[PDB]
RNA sequence: UAAUAGAGGCGAUACCAGGGGAAGUGAACCAUCUAAGUACCCUGAGGAAAAGAAAUCAAAGAGAUUCCCUUAGUAGUGGCGA
RNA sequence: GUAAUUUAAAUGUAAAUAUCUUUUUAAAAUGUUCCUGAGUAGGACGAGGCACGAGAAACCUUGUUUGAAGCUGGGGAGACCACUCUCCAAGGCUAAAUACUAGAAAGCUACCGAUAGAGAAGAGUACCGUGAGGGAAAGGUGAAAAGAACCCCGGGAGGGGAGUGAAAUAGAACUGAAACCGUAGACUUACAAGCAGUCAAAGCCGUAAUUUAUUGCGGUGAUGGCGUGCCUUUUGCAUAAUGAACCUGCGAGUUAUCAUGUCUAGCAAGAUUAAAGCAUAGAAGUGCUGGAGUCGAAGCGAAAGCGAGUCUUAAAAGGGCGAUUU
RNA sequence: ACAUUACCGAAGCUUUGGAUCUUAACGAAAGUUAAGAUGGUAGGGGAGCGUUCUGUAAGCCAGAGAAGUUAAGCUGGAAAG
């Protein structure tokens, strides 16, 4: 005897149904009366009853360009502020070992939110204008790779 | 992985999702027939617009990923 | 926390340290209850089946027609209605097994061995001895002079000491963890808990990191 | 895994012909004649138990009206005046009353008459 | 005609390869499509079979074939309807 | 019997060692010639497979036709052209990882316990149909037959005695209910129109108290008042709408994954491993190893692209979608 | 028909006893008071009884009588025990 004493709230019961009058649901089991939803169904497929669904209604915009997408990372100053010191080179080496980008993709842009102190260098892949001009403002060094 | 909910095609090529809930879409009737329509209404029928909010609801079943 | 140690005849002979990093951390009586859970999920077969109306034996003919019989409408004879059908939503086989997150399964180590050590009496600690003759009347003697609450005995191990554990396996209410393969289970349902000092130094280090 | 144990509606069926016994025909034995009789029987006990007041109070207005036959007090007049001269005597009371003490009730009746 | 050698059929109401190939449905009809190479039929052997050592993948620098986890419900296709 | 060990004359299946069999009895080394897979590559038309339905429709197989080059070459790089990068077909084999268990042996189960479990604890038998084919129901004495010697009634069966046995309301069967059929005792009923019940209530009977025939536990109940069985379906049913002979068993929102919401537990600008491997154990575990991938951390625009801004536009000039207050 | 004084008459109202919930106050809290609020199908939310198996449980209770029907009595606001 040592009552494992469960966190209350930890697992809720059931809605066990059409099971009797008392449990509030009895023999319509939460169905209703009559129709097709009475019986296990009802038309999926967006469906508003024969009217024209919005999704044919509205026109397609265009392609997704997926397949050319020149997809990377984001990263900015006020994370290199929060997690760097001076003199070292922000670059793909080290914002990976430092956990801020995941070495899936190497091709990581610099953007401007937070603030940002320290000198530092970097060699990255693209930069904003506003985030540069902050850089070389505080005195930083850019090369583009 | 059995039985991955399939999203449906045909409403993931006109609805588009805002960052917090709206569903950005392309208005109708700027497709066809435009010399007679009015050159105001052609011109708000050019610009993109947001669903009302009541069927947000289907529409996120509609989409389950994107 | 401090704790004295007794020697392998019951009497003592040293003592030991504790580290409250691992045996004083605060009590998460829902990672133990989770924890328990599911080890005791992950214990299941689940093999047990139920034939339907497709799988038991027989044809799938209309017995009588539809009208005119005088009888209650009627598909195929194995109806889960009938007797000897089908049986609707019986049970089918299934995979009851889940990996808990790692830090969850920590958590709840330390809290069960907290639990336990917290105890001065059902908690003891034995210096380092082994078993070279490997037979079960030694290592039982050494238990009824510890253990005392009459019940479920565990003892921790600080390696793999193969001449206690096979020496072990027979005793009557006896279960031999090694410190790196603990089991929840047991730990929390043991009510003599008998340690080893090597078992106490790599726990230290098995869960401090 | 089966969880088949019959031991319920056996259960239950004792229960109610505990309750049912002195009915009349298969009401007494059959599980569902039984409980057709009983589930009615008991609503008809709670709309009872709400109408054996009315019941009762209508017994005792009939008694005292019975016992006034013999005055001239038409039991109406009688309340009037046992309103009036402020005596707060029930109705269960003066109808046991005339049965039990006659001459009471009937002094009670001279005082009102005033 | 002679000589040896290998086969006939059954078994597995399983698996594999080759050939033939629906219909009930969904699309609240249906004719495209879907179901689906599904059921089933037939021809072959094996213990696995098939495939298997690039006139290939594919814009990455890899390096036979097959089976998993991911990529991914993605890229495309579809009376762009399902 | 189980742990840890361990029987092989003979037979079957496995490697290893020689025997045996076969092969090289040689390679690093420059340019001229020969060959390097032919109705084949490709093209036209008609089809199929590729996720890809003629669509800009590659490529592969392929039916009907046509038809090449020979490394100074040819194929492919999703119409095609050029360049470039790769590869060298039209000859034939290849174990392992992978699919499957009718079955064999050794084991396990929050699998079943006789309407369950294979149809089948006795079997595709009995039975039905010309045939193809379809297809049941029936488990239990006692610890041991130690199966009731003998006697009485009876033609027997069977029962009553005597014996066996802890028990014979254990005698061809354990526990033996309900529906159904009875016996005996108590009470009520043959002048009365009762969804059979409830609320009041005399008398009779059983019983406990109070010194004892008046109050309770009770069973029956003359008489009075009230009261249109139930289920399902309908605006609406006692309805002469529907359904049930009764009773006892069996007999319906489950499982696997995805989306999303909430609760619980844990970590946190991060969270988390999947497949799979190792170790111990034989204990379909659980402790590590394994970060490939996914969801957040920046959105806007058809996109290019730009970014706390972006797009619509010469315009932040006004708005649309964002945010600085996660 | 027109006047005077009445009475009867519903689960309405009032009073008595008891229970739950909302709000407010008091109280460290538990709870104690005040106010009102609880007919109800569809349907939504919340709180429990009971059955079988598993861990607790190599525990506890049983041949001095388990389980099960079966007579009577008793408890709980209902499932019931």
């Amino acid at each position: 005897m040592f009552n494992l004493l469960k966190p209350k709230g930890a697992s809720k019961r059931r809605k066990i149904v059409g099971r009797g009058p008392g449990s509030g649901l009895g023999k319509t089991s939460g169905r209703g009366q009559k129709g097709q939803k009475a019986r296990n169904t009802s038309p999926r497929l967006g469906f508003e009853g024969g009217q024209t669904p919005l999704y044919r209604r509205l026109p397609r915009k265009g392609f997704s360009n997926s397949d050319y997408k020149l997809e990377y990372a984001i990263v900015n100053l006020g994370d290199i502020d929060k997690k760097f010191k001076d003199g070292q080179v922000v670059n793909y080496d080290t914002l990976l070992e430092n956990k801020l980008i995941k070495k899936k993709n190497k091709k990581i842009k610099i953007l401007s939110n937070g603030k940002l102190t320290k000198k530092v260098s970097f060699e990255v892949s693209k930069i904003s204008k506003s985030a540069e001009s902050l850089v070389i403002k505080i005195g930083c060094t850019i090369q583009l790779v | 992985m059995a039985n991955k909910m399939k999203t449906r095609k045909s409403a993931k090529k006109r609805y588009s999702f805002t960052v917090n809930g709206k569903v950005k879409y392309k208005k109708q009737n700027l497709r066809h027939i435009l010399t007679k329509k009015s050159s105001k209404r052609k011109r708000n029928l050019r610009k993109s617009g947001n669903l009302s909010c009541f069927e947000v609801k289907r529409i996120k079943t509609l989409l389950p990923y994107g | 926390m401090e704790r004295k140690v007794f020697s392998k005849d019951g009497k003592e002979i040293g003592t030991i340290n504790l580290d409250d990093r691992v045996f004083n951390i605060e009590i998460s009586h829902g990672s133990i209850y989770n924890a328990i859970k599911n080890e005791l999920s992950n214990l299941r077969v689940g093999t047990s089946s139920t034939k339907t109306r497709s799988e038991v034996r027989g044809s799938s003919k209309k017995p009588w027609k539809q009208k005119g019989t005088g009888r209650a409408r009627v598909g195929t004879k194995r109806n889960p209605v009938w007797i000897g059908g089908g049986i609707a939503l019986g049970p089918k086989p299934r995979d009851y097994s889940y990996r808990l997150p790692k830090k969850v399964k920590k958590l709840a180590f330390k809290s069960v061995l907290s639990l336990r050590a917290a105890d001065e009496n059902s908690f003891k600690v034995i210096e380092n001895f082994n078993v070279e003759s490997g037979k079960t009347k030694d290592l039982a003697l050494i238990i009824k002079n510890f253990a005392s609450f009459n019940g479920k005995v565990v003892i921790l191990l600080g390696n793999d000491d193969q001449m206690i554990k096979r020496a072990g396996k027979n005793i009557r209410d006896l279960k031999i963890l090694s410190f790196d393969k603990l089991r929840v289970v047991d730990l929390f349902y043991a009510k003599n808990l008998i340690a080893l000092e090597s078992a106490v130094n790599k726990l230290n280090e098995f869960y401090i990191k | 895994a089966r969880a088949k144990n019959g031991t319920v509606h056996v259960a239950r069926r004792k229960r109610i012909l505990k309750k049912t016994k002195g009915f009349w025909g298969t009401k007494k034995s059959n599980y569902k004649k039984a409980k057709d009789t009983l589930r009615k029987g008991m609503m008809y006990a709670t709309r009872d138990r709400k109408v054996r007041k009315r019941d009762f109070r209508r017994l005792w207005i009939s008694r005292i009206s019975a016992a006034l036959s013999d005055t001239g007090v038409t039991y109406s007049r009688f309340i009037e005046g046992l309103l009036k001269s402020n005596i707060k005597i029930n109705r269960k009371i003066l109808s046991n009353l005339a049965i039990e003490d006659v001459e009471a009730f009937k002094k009670i009746v001279l005082e009102i008459r005033r």
